[PDB]
RNA sequence: AAUUGAAGAGUUUGAUCAUGGCUCAGAUUGAACGCUGGCGGCAGGCCUAACACAUGCAAGUCGAACGGUAACAGGAAGAAGCUUGCUUCUUUGCUGACGAGUGGCGGACGGGUGAGUAAUGUCUGGGAAACUGCCUGAUGGAGGGGGAUAACUACUGGAAACGGUAGCUAAUACCGCAUAACGUCGCAAGACCAAAGAGGGGGACCUUCGGGCCUCUUGCCAUCGGAUGUGCCCAGAUGGGAUUAGCUAGUAGGUGGGGUAACGGCUCACCUAGGCGACGAUCCCUAGCUGGUCUGAGAGGAUGACCAGCCACACUGGAACUGAGACACGGUCCAGACUCCUACGGGAGGCAGCAGUGGGGAAUAUUGCACAAUGGGCGCAAGCCUGAUGCAGCCAUGCCGCGUGUAUGAAGAAGGCCUUCGGGUUGUAAAGUACUUUCAGCGGGGAGGAAGGGAGUAAAGUUAAUACCUUUGCUCAUUGACGUUACCCGCAGAAGAAGCACCGGCUAACUCCGUGCCAGCAGCCGCGGUAAUACGGAGGGUGCAAGCGUUAAUCGGAAUUACUGGGCGUAAAGCGCACGCAGGCGGUUUGUUAAGUCAGAUGUGAAAUCCCCGGGCUCAACCUGGGAACUGCAUCUGAUACUGGCAAG
């Protein structure tokens, strides 16, 4: 099947074990998941400190 | 947990007082009161149903501080008697110690009366309780353990509070903090200015 | 496995050593029975009925064959016998 | 704690309930412990006997028939990697 | 061979019984013939911590019941003439 | 009393044995309309007695077959 | 007293009303994941591969059945040091005990799992043709003898597992014989069948010095019943598909022999030619069932985890033994696959038992502690064993309680974010002031969960005996895994402890900057083309809270499967029309039956769960008393309108 990459700038490839959400992306014909990330090889997305509990940003250091 | 933040700002987002922070400025002047939650708070919405249903629904929620999952306990426990749901919701909620230590006056805020309540110093009924959660049974007694009596917070207590309208069912002893509650708590006998049928009707979905 | 009470396995095997002689200990005194129904004589065929009739009923005693087993093998032989004569 | 002893005649396993001064035994168990490793009985005077740590030389690298088994690639070498002293991974 | 024995119930730490008529083959809490009366080990100050049936109890004995060990003891403990 | 049926003969191509129906006027569970709902018990009887067509009280019994467990008491109007 | 209970919104169009799907607001979870994360209580914790499993434990006990004693400690005739009774040792099953074995009982219970199983099963309500260790009541006996055989011995085979050969001693082991009845068979007369001795104390007679004798305790075998459990039959209920129409040949029934604890094609012989099927047979796919859980106003829909009843399986397939009960988890035998030991000859085993491992997967724990309490096995009992169970560990997975402070405090601070540039907001929020100080950290006290059981003693039984044994009060010393427990008391100090999502409408809550159909957001409608409250970053604000969202999942909303409770002229939908069997429904009158129907009674509807009035842990979750309830089902006795069957008009 198909999935979304959320947030920007992946660092994804030819072959990357991944996580699969389901989730509509109704723009996109017949794309059906989101790839969560906070997983497993696709990692987190930078400059996400607001919403980061998807995309899977840890809390900034303080 | 409990609401640890600055307080007369959820006044503020209600318009009038719910005696939050009352001690011993006892007037409400360093507040700004009714026109200022926030940045743009100094306007006002058209404010839809759902809205003033909720905003009813945070005033009954703000002066005990209870929380949403303890607050919603309530309306299932409040049903599930006999009588009204609007009468049984706030029947059940007067039993709670900290209500009892506010309306017998041994605390000044709710804050300051849970304070004393959650650090042991209560002994209703013959035995020392320091969950605040606990329901005051009908037909009993609270007093205050001597062994932590008198430490500048209760006088202060026990001074404001006879100022202030001199609540009714239950008997303060005034000298040596001895409070008796005796009776139901009724529907007449109440601030008035909430409304009951705001809350059961919005816990119906 | 090894356990210390896998004796159970031989005090069954000289138990059914012991029964199955005895079993057909019984079953060859009703062949003997049967033999002479088909054969027809009623002295030969009487004579052996009254001659494992303490036998059939011993090893009742010793739980072997159920008492009604029993009681059905007396059953058995005496309607055969008087229906021939 | 202490799981299992054993005496370990070359990888060998026989039964230890008791353990006394001088003699050799392999305790099973034992989430983390590493080489040369002081234990002691706890509640009680507290002894240390460990100072040697050896050399690492060559560093080669490696890479798997696939990237499914590179999940199994850092914990089989991560297996290894609680095993020997000197031998490294980056 | 039917018993009068105890079946625990309650949480961790603070236990409660029902002594139960059983087929004493069967498990503790399990399968049981007939409940007969309870007991309390840490019966708090109200003088309700034993209700026995006494009567079915004392009937159970003509049937051929082997009362067990505390279930005996709770009947010199709560007396037949009280 | 005794627990007997009524029933009504239909299959008795065979020997000493009959296979009688007997109806249920059931409820429905969840639509409410009474249904016929048939029901046809191997019954065993004595010597062959009637013919098809004529209700008979019918009671329980030991497995006197491997499915005929029910016994004839009486035939009741005989017809053509 | 015990149901005081039902909402809607967005979205087609330029706009409207409908039909109509899609989506959200609610609850719930054996949940995973992301970010964060203080403590306590009660819970739950392999849903996928019934995939293969290393290691330790998961079932023993009995000396009051018996020959014996290999260990351990003994009185004990004695031995030798030589401190002449201080001790090294030799005797010895004569004591308390006790491996190895024979024998008795258990191991068929508990514990696990849901592959198989669509009906051999399960739930419900009934039945007749039975069996039932142990426990129990009653009625009696309990006479007399025998041959081996373990163990152990002498030889010997093997690496072990395990033997093999020749002698040998006991038994509550086994085998006759006597003798039987309310017993089995038989129309009858009659015939036939059982059993075992052990443990304590002792006046007196007798002591072959054992014992017999007496009493007491217990066990034993026969028959008829109880209780409990078990096997069996029958009616109904118990999934999807007709793109699954015929199906079956010991198959449907009889008769007779045999089999069966008992019934039966159960299993054969011979005969009859039938049996099941549109109220769905046969066939394929999926599934353990139920009490109940979740949701719902209710009716229903989904589901069957944990706890409890039942059923099936125990590496795969088949069979039987033993025994009260198994066609048997930790038994046997055989076939197959897969592993382990090896001296290569030959043997060993089954985690779907508790942990634990690799693996599969998004996804789930400690090779832990004690047999202290409850329960079970064996035993006179003491006790032994018990991965049942009670507890502890890890994991916010869930539910519930609690904290991270309270009050005061305005120059309305600084700083940040804005500013119609004057101010405003953050915000009494901080600082500072004075107090409180739970839980955590620390030091001392301190329940209950413990009833029993052990030795002694007095009393009543008890017997020829003040003995024994039994019961009863009574005293002393004791039994706590958890556990530096629950709880309590004091010390130091505000001090160790707050996040995650959203903010265009739905929906509670806005500005600025960056960015320009790009980067991206999104459950739905839809935003972004240089002034974006929807994109990302700040500030502000709202929601919830030790959790908060995301996804998955089920019902709800959905009266979008409409039984309660929908439609069909144009919105999806009258077969093109007609005849007609099954089937559904059926004018009117009387009589009759009571099937349906309704009323009353009875049995049951397991417990728990759910609901109400109560009680106990400080509250609560939670445990728990009675009641109500389980709206059902079956039976019995009535009523005769209505529906049906029958008879007549």
């Amino acid at each position: 099947v198909t999935s979304y990459i959320g947030g920007e700038g992946h660092n994804l490839q030819e072959h990357s074990v991944i996580l699969i959400r389901g989730g509509r992306v109704k723009d996109l014909p017949g794309v059906r998941y989101h790839t969560v990330r906070g997983a497993l090889d696709c990692s987190g997305v930078k400059d996400r400190k607001q919403a980061r509990s998807k995309y899977g940003v840890k809390r900034p250091k303080a | 947990a409990r609401y640890l933040g600055p307080k007369l700002k959820l006044s503020r987002r209600e318009g009038t007082d719910l005696f939050l922070k009352s001690g011993v400025r006892a007037i409400d002047t360093k507040c700004k009161i009714e026109q200022a939650p926030g940045q743009h708070g100094a306007r006002k919405p058209r404010l839809s149903d759902y809205g003033v249903q909720l905003r009813e629904k945070q005033k009954v929620r703000r002066i005990y501080g209870v929380l949403e999952r303890q607050f919603r306990n309530y309306y299932k426990e409040a049903a599930r008697l006999k009588g009204n749901t609007g009468e049984n919701l706030l029947a059940l909620l007067e039993g709670r110690l900290d209500n009892v230590v506010y309306r017998m006056g041994f605390g000044a805020t709710r804050a300051e009366a849970r304070q004393l309540v959650s650090h042991k110093a209560i002994m209703v009924n013959g035995r020392v309780v320091n969950i605040a959660s606990y329901q005051v049974s009908p037909n009993d007694v609270v007093s205050i353990r001597e062994k932590a009596k008198k430490q500048s917070r209760v006088k202060a207590a026990l001074e404001l509070a006879e100022q202030r309208e001199k609540p009714t069912w239950l008997e303060v002893d005034a000298g040596k903090m001895e409070g008796t509650f005796k009776r139901k708590p009724e529907r007449s006998d109440l601030s008035a200015d909430i409304n009951e049928h705001l809350i059961v009707e919005l816990y119906s979905k | 496995n090894i356990k210390s009470a896998k004796k159970r396995a031989i005090q069954s095997e000289k138990a059914r050593k012991h029964n199955a002689s005895r079993r057909s200990m019984m079953r060859t005194f009703i062949k003997k029975v049967y033999a002479a129904i088909e054969a027809g004589d009623k002295a030969a065929a009487q004579k052996a009925f009254n001659e494992m009739q303490p036998i059939v009923d011993r090893q009742a005693a010793k739980g072997l064959i159920h008492k009604n087993k029993a009681a059905r093998h007396k059953a058995n032989l005496t309607a055969q016998i008087n229906k021939l004569a | 704690r202490f799981g299992r002893i054993v005496q370990m005649h070359a990888n060998k396993r026989e039964e230890i309930k008791e353990v006394r001064a001088g003699d050799i035994a392999a305790a099973i168990g034992l989430k983390d412990v590493t080489t040369g490793d002081t234990l002691c009985d706890p509640d009680a005077p507290i002894i240390l006997e460990r100072m040697e740590f050896p050399e690492p030389v060559i560093s080669i690298a490696v890479e798997p028939k696939t990237k499914a088994d590179q999940e199994k690639m850092g914990l089989a070498l991560g297996r290894l990697a609680k095993e020997d002293p000197s031998f490294r991974v980056w | 061979m039917v018993t009068i024995r105890l079946a625990r119930h309650g949480a961790k730490k603070r236990p409660f019984y029902q002594v139960v008529v059983a087929d004493s083959r069967n498990a503790r809490n399990g399968r049981f013939i007939e409940r007969v009366g309870f007991f309390n080990p840490i019966a708090s100050e109200k003088e309700e911590g034993t209700r026995l049936d006494l009567d079915r109890i004392a009937h159970w004995v003509g049937q051929g019941a082997t009362i067990s060990d505390r279930v005996a003891a709770l009947i010199k403990e709560v007396n037949k003439a009280a | 009393k005794i627990r007997t049926l009524q029933g009504r003969v239909v299959s008795d191509k065979m020997e000493k044995s009959i296979v009688v129906a007997i109806e249920r006027f059931v409820k429905h569970p969840i639509y409410g309309k009474f249904i016929k709902r048939t029901t046809k018990l191997h019954v065993h009887d004595e010597n062959n007695e009637c013919g098809i067509g004529d209700v008979v009280e019918i009671r329980e019994c030991r497995p006197l077959s491997k499915t005929k467990s029910w016994t004839l008491v009486r035939v009741v109007e005989k017809a053509v």
